[PDB]
């Protein structure tokens, strides 16, 4: 089931009011299928196990940067549901596409 | 190769 | 509490419920509202799909939220 975009990046957990990371070389992407759903994972790119698969539709989310952190490329995947925020922070090499994964992941999940 | 983890950030 | 179901095609509906409620009495309640057999319901809240047999609690959904109703 092809991929419509996929990028490494990892988990963290926030605790209180403190976003603790997670080690993983995980794998975060969208994937539509057969009944035309759009979903967001996120996948353990070691054990390929994939941890994470949520139906999003058009105003469910934001994918966003996350400023409190200076020493990571932390990115934060929130609902307007509520308090359900899931904070990644990219493990790709170079932080050239940072920002266009940014773009192109709130743009299949609200223009689908 | 490939980053290392963020330290942990108080969430604002 | 006051709830809304709303599909797809834009159709909205307001449903009268208890977090104690269980996926499948809200999905009898869309039915004694639409027609629609709950067997072709799906219930989608915050990117998890609601179970049969789990309640709205378990996904901690609150008075005023809007469930996702697609049909299958």
């Amino acid at each position: 089931n092809k991929y419509l975009v996929e990028f490494r990046a990892g988990k963290m957990s926030l605790k209180g009011t403190t976003v603790t990371p997670d080690k993983r070389k995980g794998l975060v992407y969208i994937q539509q299928t057969d009944d035309s759903l759009i979903h967001f994972c996120w996948k353990d790119r070691t054990s390929g196990n994939v941890e994470d698969d949520l139906i999003i539709f058009p105003d469910d989310c934001e994918f966003k940067r996350v400023p409190q952190c200076p020493s990571g490329r932390v990115y934060v995947l929130k609902f307007k549901a509520g308090s359900k925020r899931l904070f990644f922070w990219m493990q790709e090499p170079k932080t050239d596409q940072d920002e266009e994964h940014c773009r192109k992941v709130n743009e299949y999940l609200n223009n689908p | 190769q490939e980053p290392e983890p963020p330290e942990p950030f108080e969430y604002i | 509490m006051q709830i809304f179901v709303k599909t797809l095609t834009g159709k909205t509906i307001t449903l009268e419920v208890e977090p104690s409620d269980t996926i499948e009495n809200v999905k009898a309640k869309i039915q004694d509202k639409e027609g629609i057999p709950p067997d072709q319901q799906r219930l989608i809240f915050a990117g998890k799909q609601l179970e049969d047999g789990r309640t709205l609690s378990d996904y901690n959904i609150q008075k005023e939220s809007t469930l996702h109703l697609v049909l299958r």
